[PDB]
């Protein structure tokens, strides 16, 4: 018939709109698509809260800059939206709060430059911390970086102050932060933007968690994960730089047992 | 009714071609894999193919019982003047790496634990002694319960904790455990803390480390060696092998690639590099 | 209340039945009344890969072009 | 047949609830009965959010102490909540808020105090300032008091100070602080909670208003009066103080058009 | 004179029968003459609280008022 090629897509969740044009053919985690609890397998007794419009529409994060020496980045989800409007406001309102997503990283440059990156969508990303002595010490403050997300490095570093310690991780690409290989990381809900073809990449994210409905200001679910798998190369220029931003959604989320508002120590 | 123990869809014979379809050009970005046949890149026979996926299954791949830990106990004679030796070990699989990288392929988990007891044993010193049979008392202390204190104390009276008293050389012990869990899948990688840190309290107060969820989740095991301090100082150590029986998986993660590092996922230096050298141009 | 089923023999010569015909079967009976005691009956099923391997917002035909 | 006498009652918005024992059987504003926005008479476009249980809740404001010499207190309704849980979030992020109530005027005695309390629920009630010299001129920061309130007085005062002015309300008590007497002010939805009998007062005001849903950080709806009708009296003593207190309950609310967090000078 | 009884199975993989359908069962035969030596059939039941909780020389309406 006509041009509906899976190219062109209008994601609409919401009061916003996505409108990609070399747009790959989305991914839907695992077949499953987002939905709302079934009262089947619901757990908590009292009226879950549903945002509805309020929160399910689209929240731009901030954008990461992309050169050469660029070792990937990672966002923690529940966490990474934390602000991003009434979705924001709900999260801490709440004991608890299952809410789905629908995470389209943008990223477009010329038909000139070359590239390729990962966008693969860890379920449970436990990230490794970085001192040898003891294991898992990584402060609170420190391993939810929100809005801002952290980044992936090079070679591993231990950190040896004492007497008061550094407390972050240190995740290393190679091993997908999470002592794994990368090359084996393909097998997570994910999508390669490679800089040829498409412009971006959208994976849909159904809930995942062991229980029912579960904590959001503790424990997180889904993690994005970016990470330049070929690198990017433009003219015989000292070095190009690409601006790659994502925009994530959150989808069919339901809050409960309202309380007096959480204000985590984030600083 | 597709069970694991079918046989494989049998290959389709497949002539020459100059079709516009393309079956061999795919596009990874997709993220999907083409499902492409023997029978499209080459013309295939019509081959009736018997081979059955029977014993990769889930369920399969976790039939062997593996080793989750060993434990040293030990009956010394009356007169010792340290105390009779009596072991504790928390349940909880990740002590040795074979069993806990098969469980870590997978995000979440619900199984039926089915812990079995290799208990065996030798006189400690030079000395020239006997010992009549020793029978052990392998007591289930559920999480929150009084862990032991003495090696005979009231805690071991046991009115209320699964325990088995094993007479030692006999058929090893074996107790089947349901799904303990709290949650609806033992979570074999937990994201987030146990505590959230709020401001208006001290960074101590509440703090936590990341990974940890609950304090005790499947439980701890007390050890005695139940007859009393016998002249000849004999040791024993009581090999506990789980084997995962009615099992489930989520979320195929993958394998660990850099030798483990304590309860978290954390890595040491060193250990991080886990590939071999191979020229980029010899077979 | 016994529990028989058919074993999966590969048809070998005089156990009980195979290249001259016949099935092959075993008693299996539950006996503790409580469920996760009893043996894991290996009787286990496949799901396709398709959620792992196709999973996309449309449905992909092999003799297709990909990226429509 | 049983104690179902008009005396008791059990309100129960939301995951709050009220159980009275001196219930004078409470009021309708106009019999009509809070309720959502019938599509026949809707405005904006968009899909309005609606809070549900996060929102229609029972919110305590804060308590007032009552003597001999109180001369009254005055709350503004979708202002006096802009704080209480998420009706409180959700009453800034949209442009447009149609929200209906459900006050409930806590305050009880022995059987030897006595007095009447008129709680009157005035709708558009605009209260007049205090300068004899500019009409209207009463400052936002100031005609907005919110959890708070302000507080009818005893006889008009003049505002001089003119190098820059005091700018707020100056309520007359005898006058319902509108110029209008409050012996005929029993003309608006009310009830007299007189200590004798009853020991609270309970109105169900359903959202009033000249447009279909409006405005809430600008355009105030219904406002609450209560005023000393017969004056608080106990025994030979100097002076007795009983402490009224109000719990207020926002029901069938709605809001459109979500932006970005307003943050009025109300300081 | 078997004394086959179901299993309260939580549906668990491969165990018989569960979300796939099915039911699981167990066999029991009493061996001794002397009754006091059956295993504790476990298949025990449960009263309503009443007797303890709502006792009164009349009745009681939840929505009603207690001291009528």
């Amino acid at each position: 018939a006509c041009g509906y090629s899976d190219r062109v897509l209008q994601l609409t969740l919401g009061n916003s709109t996505i409108t990609t044009q070399e747009a790959a053919n989305s991914v839907v985690a695992y077949g499953r698509w987002p939905e709302y609890l079934r009262d089947s397998e619901a757990n908590p007794v009292d009226q879950p809260t549903e945002p509805d419009v309020a929160a399910c529409r689209f929240y731009t994060l901030d954008t990461v800059s992309w050169t050469k020496e660029s070792r990937g980045w990672w966002w923690k989800l529940p966490d990474a939206l934390r602000d991003m409007g009434l979705f924001g406001q709900n999260m801490y309102y709440h004991y608890l709060g299952r809410s789905g997503y629908t995470v389209h990283v943008q990223c477009n440059a010329s038909k000139f430059h070359q590239g390729a990156l990962g966008v693969f969508a860890v379920p449970e990303m436990c990230l490794a911390g970085d001192s040898n002595t003891t294991t898992m010490h990584t402060s609170y403050q420190n391993a939810n970086p929100g809005e801002k997300g952290g980044t992936f490095t090079g070679t591993f570093t231990p950190d040896n102050n004492q007497t008061s310690p550094a407390r972050r991780f240190c995740p290393v690409d190679y091993l997908l932060g999470n002592g794994t290989l990368l090359g084996n990381a393909f097998v997570f809900p994910h999508q390669i933007i490679n800089l040829r073809t498409n412009n971006c990449a959208t994976l849909v994210l159904p809930y995942v968690n062991s229980l029912s409905i579960d904590s959001m200001v503790k424990h997180n679910n889904w993690g994005i994960a970016i990470l330049p798998l070929a690198p990017l190369n433009f003219a015989s220029e000292s070095s190009p730089e690409i601006p790659i931003t994502l925009t994530i959604a959150p989808m069919c989320c339901e809050f409960n047992g309202l309380r007096n508002i959480t204000l985590p120590r984030l600083q | 009714a597709a069970t694991s123990r079918d046989a494989l869809p049998n290959t389709e014979a497949s002539g020459p071609t100059h079709s516009k379809e393309i079956p061999a050009l795919t596009a990874v970005e997709t993220g999907a894999t083409n499902p492409l046949v023997p029978s499209d890149t080459v013309q295939t026979r019509h081959v009736v193919q018997h081979r059955s996926r029977s014993e990769s299954s889930i369920e399969s791949f976790f039939a062997r019982g593996a080793c989750v830990t060993i434990m040293t106990v030990d009956n010394p004679a009356s007169t010792t003047n340290k105390d009779k030796l009596f072991a504790v070990w928390k349940i909880t699989y990740k002590d040795t790496v074979q069993l806990r990288r098969k469980l870590e392929f997978f995000t979440y988990s619900r199984f039926d634990m089915e812990l079995t007891f290799v208990v065996t044993a030798n006189f400690t010193e030079t000395n020239n002694g006997h010992a009549l049979n020793q029978v052990y008392q392998i007591m289930y202390v559920p999480p929150g319960a009084p862990v032991p204190e003495k090696w005979d104390d009231y805690t071991w009276q046991t009115s209320s904790n699964p325990s088995i008293f094993y007479t030692y050389g006999t058929a090893p012990a074996r107790i089947s455990v349901p799904y303990v869990g709290i949650s609806n899948a033992y979570s074999h990688f937990y994201d987030g803390f146990s505590k959230v840190p709020l401001k208006d309290q001290s960074a101590a107060l509440g703090d936590s480390l990341y990974g940890a969820a609950s304090l005790n989740d499947f439980g701890i095991l007390a050890v005695r060696v139940v007859n009393d301090h016998n002249p000849t100082k004999v040791t024993s150590k009581i090999r506990v092998y789980l084997k995962p029986k009615h099992i489930r998986v989520w979320c195929p993660r993958p394998p660990r690639a850099v030798a483990y590092y304590g309860p978290g996922v954390d890595y040491k230096d060193g250990t991080l590099t886990p590939l071999s050298t191979k020229d980029l141009t010899t077979y | 209340g016994a529990q028989v089923s058919s074993q999966k023999v590969g048809a070998h010569e005089n156990s009980n039945r195979a290249y001259g015909g016949s099935t092959i079967n075993y008693t299996t009976i539950n006996y503790y009344r409580d469920s996760a005691s009893n043996a894991a009956s290996k009787q286990d099923f496949s799901q396709d890969p398709s959620k792992f391997t196709e999973p996309i917002k449309d449905v992909l035909i092999k003799t297709a072009p990909m990226l429509n």
